[PDB]
């Protein structure tokens, strides 16, 4: 029973920066992966594209469209992820959803790996 | 234990804090080894500036752990017997303390050596301790926590590289401390192996349970 809670987001003129964060509340045993997907105005949710990923080890994967402009951070101890976005372009306008592959302990102490999604954070560039 | 529905494997899984104490400790180690004069000498025995961190950043994402029995939901040989054991049933969800006696890295894996206690060995299986060097190494020497892996390296490799490291460490062929790191004494064992004998045993909190993935 975890809850993903986003923050950040807003309206920015091309060439600004926001820091999208996303904590995880509940009974999380450990973090396996944390990523950021985004859905542009018009899209349906079926077209949520990967924006940035981070592993427990710290290995990051980015999309060429954002690689060098965005920078994903992390903190496995607090189950928090960050996406400091730099030099924003109008094409970056979207809702940025927070994904997290996490290990969770059931009542019998067993462990399972779950995939949680966040509500979303609005990002506008104009 | 779920006497029927078996996990992918049993083992000791580190809590969120212990996991980062060990995880971050393993990074600084790789940061020191890669910048240490000894390691830089024998680099051609290990492969630009080869940053060991990225080199070993292929471990399957997941919580750090010391595996005991791989079960594959009972398809693995011996799984059913292990889970049906009374000690295994009476320890599910019980918290144990795992002692990390040294860090190590090889061209294939980068892990941490686990020195199981007498009771922890009650849960150690008797099949994961007879590869090639386990003959003459004591039971439970393969016990480890994988911190990193090279490109095409399955985490099972980390346990075998440890037995390879220990086999030489026993033979007195580790040589002399090629240096003193802040955490302990660095030792060059040749053929790419390295060991940071920890002056102080790192203590990590861990829960014995099953992982279903």
């Amino acid at each position: 029973e975890v809850q993903l809670e986003e923050s950040g987001g807003g309206w920015v003129h091309p060439g600004g920066s926001l820091r999208l964060s996303c904590a995880a509340s509940g009974n999380v045993f450990g973090v396996n992966t944390m990523a950021w997907y985004r859905q542009a105005p018009g899209k349906q949710r079926e077209q949520r594209e990967l924006v940035a990923s981070i592993t427990d080890y710290g290995t990051t994967e980015y999309a060429d469209s954002v690689k060098g402009r965005f920078t994903i951070s992390g903190d496995n101890a607090k189950a928090t992820v960050y996406l400091q976005m730099n030099s924003l372009k109008p094409e970056d306008t979207a809702v940025y959803y927070c994904n997290m592959d996490l290990t969770v302990m059931t009542a019998t102490s067993s462990l399972y790996a779950y995939d949680y999604w966040g509500q979303g954070t609005q990002v506008t560039v104009s | 234990l779920e006497k029927d529905f078996l996990p992918l494997y049993f083992g000791w899984f580190l809590t969120k804090k212990s996991s980062e104490t060990l995880r971050k400790a393993g990074q600084v180690f790789l940061e020191e080894l890669g910048n240490h004069k000894a390691f830089k000498k024998e680099l051609r025995h290990f492969i630009e500036k080869l940053e060991l961190v990225s080199y070993f950043g292929k471990r399957p994402p997941g919580v750090l752990h010391c595996t005991t029995k791989f079960c594959d939901y009972g398809k693995a040989a011996g799984a059913e017997e292990y889970a049906q054991q009374e000690v295994v049933k009476r320890s599910y969800g019980k918290a144990f303390k795992l002692s990390i006696s040294a860090l190590f890295v090889t061209p294939k894996t980068a892990g941490a050596q686990v020195v199981l206690t007498d009771q922890e060995l009650q849960l150690w299986p008797s099949d994961l301790d007879k590869p090639s060097a386990s003959e003459g190494l004591p039971p439970g020497s393969r016990a480890h926590v994988t911190l990193g892996c090279a490109a095409d390296v399955q985490p099972v490799q980390t346990g075998l590289d440890l037995l390879d490291i220990l086999q030489q460490v026993k033979g007195g062929s580790q040589g002399e401390a090629v240096g003193e790191l802040p955490r302990g004494k660095l030792y060059s064992l040749g053929k790419g192996r390295w060991m940071l004998s920890l002056t102080k045993k790192m203590e990590v909190k861990a829960i014995f349970t099953g992982y279903y993935g």
